[PDB]
């Protein structure tokens, strides 16, 4: 029998690892069932912020408006998506956004040739001005009531050094650019993770003693510290197994035929989780369990 | 209730080119002239070349299919891989001996013996079940 | 409705199954169902419950009427002890099963298929294609059932149940034979 | 709406039904599969998911006879929700800890 | 379409969470049948791709003029050693799991960058 | 044309690394791999995009319409 | 967004192709998986479409 | 015929996750 008990008994955490981008942890004695629905949600659920509407005044450069606003909208921004609400896709496009829902980025930039530049030089950054447009020149626009409710915080990108144009004297671009809640099942820009997955914790069942000279070439067909020498007798034995990257070099020679079985742990997920920038991975991770939560909450909830 | 009853000595387990499966080679024990070949997957039963088994073919296993529940018995709990399959075939190899052909869902069991120990296999639903 | 009924009935492309040029079949799954399938019937194939039950309502969807019982029927499971496994020719019979009506019998079909017997191992008669009440009990299923091939399942289907029904095993086997091969794929590379 | 019983599967009996769901799919579905066959009353749960190009999820539930099959589903959706609570409260005491 | 002739329609834009996703968590953007080659027989896609992940591993680029590799200084083998020595697997293969249902595919998926 | 802000296959931001790619070949002597795996880029797919864009950008903007030549 | 090939011939150089970029680099599964590619057909992941993978005008 | 030259300074590129 399986009870919630039952598996809240043998259910059980390891977090390997965390930083403020990636976090590296364990699910174990969990279904696939369940690790996957983790997964997906958190690759293509997990709502975040990203330019979508982008209104141009004047483009001249090389890149095009299509292309232009493509890159402005694939630039992770560093915004909470609970400080906004949803939008009303029904709602007339002129009262569509509003201060709580929408946040406003702009980009005003001309270029222009500097008379400073030595001769012979053909670093663009000496010899123009603005020769270069990054990330980091969208300015932030606060309407309404949002210009002291995100005063405790300013809004960025993520990476303010992603080259979003190039300028020659004379060029200019002038846009701005609306930004709404989304998610990455919509568009791939939605998404907050660069890539959540997991993998199942590789297993290495020795059938047999490996003694001699034969156990250093045996570890030697693994990553460095997958396996080790036994330190009293020279055995060779299983030190770590999320070491293992499973690259079956062991197969490949006629002497570890019948003395190893490379399998896997199927209870036991080496999450792995890597954040744009807007949010953290420990978050990340708890938002899609909570929407997994909720939709099944909806669905008791939905009459039938 | 039971249908034939034995003891086996396997003689061979060859696998092919399967993982799971293998294919055994028993000779009876019992009887001069009853041999047997069988389909069992060793990930569960498995089994080495010069051992012994305890082949019983039982009709039924009560003393539609639905998994065990908190108090059950049946027939099985004596013996520890038991198959259920369906009887095809039977051809007479001569006289005074005959084989029976079983599948349990594309596993193959052909028995084979003297036809005065093995008339009581027809063809049914038949449940197969092996003992150390 | 005189050429929607003409094309309903004379020219629909369930009544082209053979061709008239030999009375050849000309209606088949292709090259991915067809390794696909012999996969899954093959005798390293087993499966638990849950994926057995999963494949069989996954490839039947009896809200839309591929099944003619109104609920969903199986079979008990090859192994017994220690735990339950169908196996991937059970997974043909519950398919046939669900499909083809009830108040008839099953096939009782004896053919062969492309794959010889020295390619099992030894003894092996996986060659041998069985049916018998509506039961697969040896041999793969192969081009020659579904494809191209005289003589095989979806054509002995054909010739015994009309050819909506061989409508319907083509189609319920396209579905069995892809949900089956995402969750076990099929690939190639230079280890081949 | 979100939820939908097909009228053409459901009983007399009531104990082997089939839910058609928007907005959903893989990701509901195995898992509610899973939960809803840990319960032993059940003898059929399997998900269809008609088109991959349509949001649309077909759930069966066929029950022994204690139980009907909307109840099932009933108890497989609590049964994965109280399983996401453990979840996250395991994770929070171990960003707790770390 | 290829460098090796192997065209073909996009079928379908597959989500990327249906995508298998490997190991390493990398899902690929080109999904190509593996009967495609057994008729056409373009053994230069499969070893362009074993070269085209080996050099997008070690920084590096390889050259594919015709004949410089021979029956004994075989191509699999040369990039196949340069694919172990950055913990890969010699054949190219790699272990993907499927992202439908979540579980590990029954054999080794044979993947690659190719242009 | 220009480095692309986001990875293909996983999307990890490969936009802001084209110029400090460029910096690192160039100033230091670091091999290309050396150079990406101190750019923070570990998978080939977000290795790839570093190693073999062309930025044909700067071709393109010798032709400028409104300056002089 | 074109890109220089990783694997090449050593006169993609000396013609000097790389000013003229034709294709991209993309990582290929070699897999039967998705049922909607057997004869020719290929399968392009969603997420690479939205993030500029095979744009042009 | 000589054969290719093999790459030198050829280093583990690839390691499990959180390593
Ligand atoms: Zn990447």
């Amino acid at each position: 029998e399986w009870n919630v008990e039952k598996f809240k008994k043998d259910f059980e955490v390891n977090i390997s690892s965390l930083d403020a981008r990636e976090a590296n942890f364990d699910l174990i004695n969990i279904d696939t069932s369940i690790a996957n629905a983790f997964r997906r949600i958190m690759i293509s659920e997990v709502p975040s912020v990203a330019a979508e509407y982008v209104y141009f005044f004047n483009n001249t450069s090389v890149i095009q408006d299509e292309v232009l606003a493509h890159r402005i909208g694939l630039v992770p921004l560093k915004v909470d998506p609970d400080m906004l609400t949803w939008v009303d896709s029904n709602l007339p496009d002129d009262e569509k956004f509003t201060d709580e829902n929408t946040i406003v980025l702009s980009l005003n930039v001309k270029c222009t040739r500097n008379p400073d530049a030595p001769k012979g030089s053909t670093d663009p950054k000496e010899l123009y001005n603005n020769a270069h447009v990054y990330a980091r020149d969208l300015k932030f626009e606060p309407q309404g009531r949002q210009s002291t409710t995100f005063a405790d915080c300013p809004v960025v990108p993520a990476d303010p050094d992603i080259l979003l144009a190039k300028l020659r004297p004379g060029q200019e671009i002038s846009l701005k650019a609306h930004c709404i809640l989304g998610i990455g099942g919509d568009h791939a820009k939605f998404s907050p993770v660069s890539t959540a997955s997991y993998r199942l914790l590789p297993q290495i069942n020795i059938l047999q003693p490996i003694k001699g000279e034969s156990a250093r070439r045996f570890q030697k067909c693994f990553p460095p510290g997958v396996i080790g020498i036994d330190e009293g007798s020279d055995e060779a034995y299983v030190k770590d197994a999320r070491k293992d990257t499973v690259s079956r070099e062991v197969l490949r020679y006629e002497e570890f035929a019948d003395k190893v079985k490379l399998g896997r742990v199927r209870n036991h997920f080496i999450f792995n989780v890597e954040s744009a920038g807007a949010m953290t991975p420990e978050e990340i991770f708890f938002k899609s369990v909570r929407i997994l939560k909720n939709k099944a909450e909806y669905l008791k909830n939905c009459p039938i | 209730n039971t249908l034939f009853d034995d003891i086996f000595q396997v003689s061979e387990v060859d696998p092919g080119r399967y993982n799971k499966v293998c294919r055994i080679e028993a000779a009876s024990t019992t009887q001069d002239q009853c041999k047997l070949t069988l389909d069992i997957n060793v990930e569960l039963f498995p089994v080495a070349a010069q051992d012994s088994l305890t082949v019983t073919i039982a009709s039924s296993l009560n003393l539609s299919w639905r998994p065990p529940q908190a108090g059950d018995r049946s027939l099985a709990d004596d013996y520890d891989y038991v198959m259920y399959g369906t009887a095809y075939k039977f051809e007479e190899v001569s006289k005074d001996l005959i084989a029976v052909y079983y599948s349990f869902g594309g596993l193959l069991m052909r028995l084979e013996g003297n036809y005065r120990n093995l008339n009581n296999l027809k063809q049914e639903n038949a449940y197969l079940l092996i003992r150390r | 409705e005189n050429a929607r009924a003409e094309a309903l009935n004379l020219a629909n492309t369930d009544s082209q199954y053979l061709t008239p040029t030999s009375g050849s079949p000309v209606r088949g799954l292709i090259q991915d169902h067809i390794s696909a399938g012999v996969w899954l019937t093959s005798k390293d194939s087993f499966f638990t419950r849950e994926q057995y039950q999963q494949y069989i309502y996954g490839c039947i969807r009896p809200e839309d009427g591929h099944t003619t019982r109104s609920k969903i029927v199986t079979l008990p499971p090859t192994i017994f002890k220690p735990y339950p496994l169908w196996t991937g020719k059970q997974i043909i019979t519950t398919v046939l099963l669900n499909v083809t009506p009830p108040d008839m019998p099953g096939i009782n079909l004896i053919s062969k298929n492309k794959i010889k017997n020295e390619y099992w191992g030894k003894g092996s008669l996986e060659n041998e294609v069985l049916f018998k009440d509506g039961a697969l009990l040896c041999g793969i299923l192969d081009k020659s059932q579904y494809g191209a091939s005289k003589y095989g399942i979806v054509h002995s289907l054909h010739e015994v149940y009309g050819p909506e029904v061989a409508a319907k095993v083509l189609s319920v086997l396209g579905r069995l034979f892809t949900n089956y091969i995402t969750a076990t794929a099929f690939t190639c590379g230079m280890d081949d | 709406e979100k939820i939908k019983l097909l009228t053409q599967a459901t009983s007399e009996d009531g104990t082997s039904a089939s839910f058609q769901i928007v907005e959903e799919d893989h990701t509901l579905g195995n898992a509610l599969r899973y939960v809803i066959m840990k319960n032993p009353d059940v003898e059929f749960c399997g998900y269809s998911i008609p088109h991959p190009s349509e949001n649309l999820l077909n759930i069966r539930i066929q029950t022994y006879g204690e139980t009907t099959a909307v109840d099932a589903l009933q108890k497989g959706l609590k049964d994965l929700m109280d399983l996401c609570d453990v979840v996250e409260s395991k994770f929070t005491e171990k960003i707790k800890s770390m | 379409s290829s460098r090796h002739g192997q065209k073909g329609v996009c079928s379908r834009k597959w989500p990327t969470i249906d995508m298998p996703f490997s190991e390493t968590g990398i899902q690929p953007d080109i999904i190509i049948n593996p009967h495609a080659f057994p008729s056409r027989m373009t053994i230069g896609m499969f070893v362009e791709s074993l070269a085209g992940k080996a050099g997008a591993l070690h920084g590096i680029a390889q050259d594919s003029t015709p004949w410089i590799f021979n029956e004994d200084d075989t191509p699999a083998d040369y990039f196949g050693e340069q694919l172990a020595k950055a913990g890969y697997n010699y054949h190219g293969n790699e272990p993907m799991y499927s992202g439908a249902t979540g579980e590990e595919l029954r054999a080794d998926i044979y993947v690659g960058v190719v242009y | 044309m220009i480095v692309p802000v986001r990875c293909f296959s996983c999307g990890k931001v490969v936009g802001d690394k084209w110029e400090s790619y460029l910096n690192l070949l160039q100033e230091d002597e670091l091999d290309e791999g050396t150079a990406l795996s101190r750019l923070g880029l570990k998978r080939y797919c977000c290795r790839r995009m570093i190693l073999t864009h062309v930025d044909l950008i700067e071709k393109f903007l010798r032709y400028n319409p409104l300056e002089k030549r | 967004t074109g890109q220089t090939p990783i694997v090449k011939a050593n006169l993609y150089d000396d013609y000097g192709m790389d000013n003229f970029p034709n294709g991209f680099n993309a990582v290929v599964a070699v897999i039967s998986y998705t049922g909607y590619d057997m004869d020719d057909a290929m399968i392009i992941n969603k997420s690479a479409d939205e993030r500029g993978f095979g744009y042009g005008t | 015929r000589k054969d290719v030259p093999k790459v030198e300074g050829l280093k583990l590129e690839h390691f499990a996750t959180g390593y």
